[PDB]
């Protein structure tokens, strides 16, 4: 999921 | 854990430095506005927003202390509530109107531009009057910004335990600011509890916002980028 | 008005006096249920439950002051509300049931028997074990349940002119409510820091009641769609007043 | 309404 990734970034 | 171990002031400033800056629309002013164009522009708004408010919930005190499914759970919950509380916000000094953006004010009669979508601009017009009679202030703001981030889905999940401790800490910082501003002590019970019921409207208002915005999806009104999808998926209408 | 007279023993006391009572549902026991037979008896004793409602909503200090215009905003906003927050606490000593009726305790399982209804079971259910959590009090609740009635539709209105005089007057009510609610705590023995703290504790449940809410209005708006039971009339305008 | 009829009663 896209905002998983984002939490991440 | 860092953040139960911050002061009142530690606590408002750790939350005002954290604070996403206002952006600027696609809007163009050759072209009328239509349906399909008006929600185009509030769309691509939220979706540049909505970057900029994951790295927001990142900086606020005891969230990077969740796992990721945690985070992701808050976020997916609270993103639409986050995003009208700031708009109201931002909408404060202009009485009648909503600023999406500086070079996006919009008042209930261009609402009305898109199928149901007047009655939330009611909502949040309402919403923003009642700031203005509150006289809110910016240290309340951030504050009862990251309650709705830490709160609208703890009930849906130690680690709970955790985030109602970072939530009674803000609970704190909120008495310190009003007390700091001199308001007694009766006054200091009064004022928290009218600025936690707005979270009640604020709730709703996204209720209605997620529903409004499966209707678009369901009618092809305008391309969702992968993100909107997998937020509004979330909510499961 | 009364109301803002009041002290607060007197709210207190005002607010246990006024409590509906506790419905029994004509549920028979031998009989298995059926998603049908299931939101029948839900149905019923929801129409039922609306009846006692209207009343106690009558004898919350302040309600009677309001043209009959705005006490029917305010029930038609809340009144899903308000049916939620007193099966939440009738269930409170049930973990992982639902006191529909003292003769109608359902569990987790048997949201099952109708379509969708699960999901709101669980976040009913998970309402009830904070309420646990938090050993709420009886005077706390029906403090609660009066703000909820006041507060829901509060902002649907005041909308001028000039009746700005009845958002005020609702706005000083339900700050004498939040002087009861901390009279009580401080009457308990919390210092100064825990009541502030409780006071927000509960009242952010209140939005997690509304979003309960606003789901099943949603779900109430399908099954009256799916015709898989007849609908009071009653509980048909309820429901159309929130224009789904 | 009925609403209306039942807060008169
Ligand atoms: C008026 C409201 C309509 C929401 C449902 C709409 O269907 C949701 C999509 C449009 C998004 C609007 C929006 C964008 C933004 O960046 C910030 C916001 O506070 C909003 C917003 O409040 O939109
Ligand atoms: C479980 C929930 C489902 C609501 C949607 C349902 O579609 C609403 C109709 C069934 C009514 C349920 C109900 C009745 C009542 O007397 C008290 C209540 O708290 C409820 C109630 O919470 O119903």
């Amino acid at each position: 999921k896209i905002l998983h990734r984002l939490l991440q970034e | 854990s860092l953040a139960l171990s911050l002061t009142a002031d530690q606590m408002v400033s750790a939350l005002l430095d954290a604070e996403p800056p206002i952006l600027y629309s696609e809007y163009d002013p050759t072209r009328p506005f239509s349906e399909a164009s008006m929600m185009g522009l509030l769309t691509n708004l939220a979706d540049r927003e909505l970057v900029h408010m994951i790295n927001w919930a990142k900086r606020v005190p005891g969230f990077v202390d969740l796992t990721l499914h945690d985070q992701v759970h808050l976020l997916e919950c609270a993103w639409l509530e986050i995003l009208m509380i700031g708009l109201v916000w931002r909408s404060m000094e202009h009485p009648g109107k909503l600023l999406f953006a500086p070079n996006l004010l919009l008042d209930r009669n261009q609402g009305k531009c898109v199928e149901g979508m007047v009655e939330i601009f009611d909502m949040l017009l309402a919403t923003s009057s009642r700031f203005r009679m509150m006289n809110l202030q910016g240290e309340e703001f951030v504050c009862l910004k990251s309650i709705i981030l830490l709160n609208s889905g703890v009930y849906t999940f130690e680690e709970k335990d955790h985030i109602h401790r970072v939530l009674d800490k803000i609970t704190d910082t909120l008495i310190h600011l009003m007390a700091k501003a001199g308001l007694t002590l009766q006054q200091q019970h009064q004022r928290l509890a009218q600025l936690l019921l707005i979270l009640s409207h604020i709730r709703h208002m996204s209720n209605k916002g997620m529903e409004h915005l499966y209707s678009m999806k369901c009618k092809n009104v305008v391309p969702l980028s992968d993100l909107l999808l997998e937020m509004l998926d979330a909510h499961r209408l």
